[PDB]
RNA sequence: AGAACUGGCGAUGCGGGAUGAACCGAACGUAGAGUUAAGGUGCCGGAAUACACGCUCAUCAGACACCACAAAAGGUGUUAG
RNA sequence: GCAGUCAAGCGUUCAUAGCGACAUUGCUUUUUGAUUCUUCGAUGUCGGCUCUUCCUAUCAUACCGAAGCAGAAUUCGGUAA
RNA sequence: UUUGCUCCACACAAUAUAGAUGGAUACGAAUAAGGCGUCCUUGUGGCGUCGCUGAACCAUAGCAGGCUAGCAACGGUGCACUUGGCGGAAAGGCCUUGGGUGCUUGCUGGCGAAUUGCAAUGUCAUUUUGCGUGGGGAUAAAUCAUUUGUAUACGACUUAGA
């Protein structure tokens, strides 16, 4: 994340060139230090924690940094993934009388569409 | 040690198209059109820029430079099978016996078949490049100029009547005879 | 297994040796009793 | 699943050959056929130059029993496990007589299908550079035969091309009905739930 | 074939070395549980197809002690100096 | 016994076509020599005759490469058992 | 065996066994590339589209709509039996039709106990050995031991003369 070695949850990862789509791309989630996501969008733009293999943190360091990566992204950092991600995680939910909720819940959407899979 | 940028430029001239994607790429353009399979795996030619068409081997080192050209060639000399000519022209030394540079033959027309190197027997026959129009003659000598568009067939037919044309006891040299090859052979265009 | 029994034909083999001439070679015939389809049908298709 | 099918597709020889006696060992029985094509590691020469000892290495010669010397693409896969499990440890015996990679591409099954990851490559594996063979072309020159395998995966294709052209359009239209429910007050609420 | 200390085998099992008096670990009453030596962890087979930075591409290799083998010479193969 | 490096020499002109002193690295286990481990508290010699079967350090046959190869006739070498 | 008999649909007792007691859920090909959608003449273009089976459906509070029942509303769902059609290098697969079984809804009613309804817990499938009511052939066949030699040491092999 600085790339790669570098800082915090929100601040410090630069980035960019080499492989098939770079340019100073930044730090998103972890796993503390296990997997992170290491993205600028770029303008538009993967991540990951691959990662480390020469270059790194193109112009400064923290604060010039915590001063951008969400001054932009963030916000931004919310396309798929980003919201089929997040998706996953209430994967672990009250599923137990929370399943029923979910069976129930989805049980009826069958016949809803079922039907109209059909009448048409 | 392992450059991350290498990169060269195919040049496409004005009446050409390169139909370069998937794996394979294929050019169209004034003589026609060619296609070669290129899977030198690594180049990722690209791209647009017009002109254009650059090739390039994202970091590594070793043939996938090495390659890097030897690909931009590859797919050059083809840009150059429409755009320009063939085009290459054998020329035939003869001993004290003389040869025979007709074209036959069978199902389909095998040929060149020469007959009597060095005093030979035997038919000497060997398939003609399906690519490549093969016409004995001219104004003139002895001399079977035989081009076409597939630079590689072209050549390798050239060759192959040159192999078919054989030698063997006598130490070459003096007996030394053979239907060898000439100019390479751009035709037609020049100015 | 029909019989055993000689011939006896010219030899155009005209290549050299004996061309047009005698040669006595001898011939075994077999009783080829012209056999008619009983049954018949067939068989076929294959991964064999 | 409980009964698996590993398309031979890609994947190397020895490795979707650990993977397979592994599970199989402990006894998932599995059903890897599409054999056909199995990369090996090596340019055709050299894995061609080993093959071309191997079993053709055979020998026994007292008088032909021993190094039984088989060809196959199929029962090369098996040559491979057959060695990676116990081959005469009845418990193997059993864990073997229960292997099962046939020679492309379907037949009975024809249905299922699941690639072996990382023991994938010439894809993932390997580099990214020099050297398969084509499990069976290595057979094809120890000799088969034959194509008329591959030709009969030429109709295998042709078929499953209406299937998968179907089912382009059973799912077309299903989503292309589906999608008025999808934004239906009953719905944003296993919304929340399956996505906040 | 012969000496010299120190261990050892002969008198000894046990775990490593596939394999085996003298190698390594490790010394044995009978049992339960726990850690480990040496050795090993794709698969036979317990153990990660772990995690790192490179090097090697027609037989390139995968041998602590051993019949366990392999030199001088040379390569515009590629790697750093 | 068999290949190999260095190149002073032969090869009339030239070190390597073809060979190579000196010096030096090796492979070989159908010589021979050492050694005494196995077998006298059962192993019968040499040679032939017969009969397969393997090795390649190929004499012949297949295709090729060099030659101080004109043709022929030889030599050297490679793939080859 | 005196044809004594053997092969299909509902039962009845013994057997055993590589180890389900929620689903085996189908494109082909690339990977220095792909997949979908999408408006086109095609290998095009152009958004869009997606890195992860931590899926997708489908669930019987692992006997909910689990037993017994009652509705309005849906013509959708799926189960079993049947025929019209069609496609399978065999099997299986898709379809057409009607009869019939169960369900999405606050719908509504009653049922669940003893410590043998969070342990045994339904059950697993498939082995033919035989013992039962309708359905099909029909007694088919092979041996034994008697004949030159196409065959033979014995076996084995080849075949007739009414």
């Amino acid at each position: 994340a600085s790339n790669w070695r570098l800082v915090e949850v929100g601040r410090v990862v630069l980035i960019k060139k080499g492989q098939s789509a770079g340019k100073l791309a930044a730090i998103v989630e972890i796993i503390d230090q296990k997997k992170v996501l290491i993205d600028g969008p770029k303008a538009g733009v993967p991540r990951q924690a691959i990662n480390l293999g020469q270059v790194v943190l193109t112009p400064l360091t923290f604060a010039l940094p915590r001063g951008a990566r969400t001054a932009t992204v963030s916000k931004k950092w919310a396309a798929a993934a980003v919201c089929e991600k997040w998706a996953a995680s209430s994967w672990a939910k009250k599923i137990a009388q929370r399943e029923r909720r979910a069976a129930l819940t989805d049980f009826e959407r069958f016949q809803v569409m079922v039907l109209r899979k059909q009448k048409r | 040690m392992k450059y991350i940028q290498t990169e060269q430029q195919i040049e496409v001239p004005e009446g050409v198209t390169v139909s370069i994607k998937s794996r394979i790429v294929k050019v169209v353009g004034p003589r026609g059109t060619l296609t070669k399979n290129l899977k030198h795996i690594d180049v990722t030619f690209t791209k647009v820029n017009n002109q254009l068409i650059k090739v390039a081997v994202h970091n590594g080192g070793r043939k996938h430079v090495a390659a890097l050209r030897t690909v931009k060639s590859l797919v050059d000399n083809m840009i150059t099978g429409v755009t320009k000519g063939y085009k290459y022209k054998m020329r035939y030394v003869y001993a004290h016996f003389p040869i025979n540079v007709n074209i036959v033959e069978k199902d389909g027309a095998k040929f060149i078949e020469v007959r009597n190197f060095l005093g030979d027997k035997k038919i000497r026959n060997v398939p003609v490049r399906d690519g490549v129009t093969i016409e004995f003659s001219t104004n003139v000598k002895d001399e079977i100029v035989l081009s076409g568009n597939s630079v590689e067939d072209v050549s390798q037919n050239a060759a192959d009547l040159q192999q078919i044309c054989r030698v063997r006891n006598k130490d070459i040299r003096k007996f030394l005879d053979g239907i060898y090859v000439s100019h390479k052979g751009f035709i037609t265009e020049d100015l | 297994k029909a019989g055993m029994t000689t011939i006896v034909r010219d030899l155009d083999r005209p290549g050299s040796k004996f061309h047009k001439r005698e040669v006595v070679e001898a011939v075994t015939v077999v009783d080829t009793p012209p056999v008619v389809v009983v049954g018949v049908v067939g068989y076929v298709e294959t991964p064999r | 699943e409980p009964v698996v099918v590993i398309d031979g597709k890609g994947h190397l020889v020895g490795r979707l050959a650990s993977v397979v006696a592994k599970q199989l060992l402990n006894g998932q029985k599995i059903v890897v056929v599409r054999a056909e094509e199995l990369n090996i590691s090596g340019e055709f020469f050299r894995n061609k130059l080993k093959y071309h000892d191997f079993l053709r290495k055979a020998t026994a010669f007292n008088k032909t029993r021993g190094p039984f010397h088989f060809r196959a693409p199929s029962r090369i896969f098996y040559k491979a496990l057959r060695g990676m499990v116990s081959h005469k440890t009845a418990r193997g015996k059993a864990a073997l007589e229960r292997l099962k990679v046939f020679e492309g591409i379907p037949p009975p099954y024809d249905k299922k299908k699941r690639v072996v990851v990382p023991q994938a490559l010439r894809v993932l594996r390997l580099k990214p550079g020099r050297k398969y063979t084509t499990l069976g072309k290595l057979s094809t020159s120890v000799g088969w035969k034959y194509e008329d395998v591959v030709a009969k995966l030429e109709a295998k294709r042709k078929v499953s091309s209406a299937e998968y052209y179907a089912k382009k359009r059973a799912f077309t239209k299903k989503v292309a009905s589906a999608n008025a429910t999808a934004a239906e007050s009953d719905v944003a609420k296993q919304l929340a739930a399956l996505g906040y």
